[PDB]
């Protein structure tokens, strides 16, 4: 959420799973407009990166 | 006298209408123009 709304960096959101060996990105704080954040170009930019 | 989409955006009907918005973004591409006529039966 913080990344999509613009108040976070592309690298500040990724966290390593302790026992899993993979990275994850959490949902952040529950936004008031979840469907319209996911429509932002930032989501596709993050996926492309 | 306010819109349901603005008075309570978390409403179930507004969620259905958001799904409708996403389905119309796909149905209305390859159309003559950006005019959408809605008619009751």
């Amino acid at each position: 959420s913080e990344f999509l709304s613009g108040q976070a960096a592309a690298e500040m959101i990724i966290d390593k799973v302790e026992g899993g060996g993979f990275d994850y990105i959490g949902r952040g704080q529950i936004p008031p407009n979840p469907a319209e954040l996911l429509m932002h170009p930032r989501f596709e930019q993050l996926l492309n990166w | 006298d306010t819109l349901l989409a603005v008075g309570n955006p978390a409403d179930l009907a507004v969620e259905a209408i958001r799904g409708l918005r996403t389905s119309l973004h796909f149905a209305m591409m390859e159309a003559k123009n950006n005019v959408l006529m809605i008619s009751g039966a």
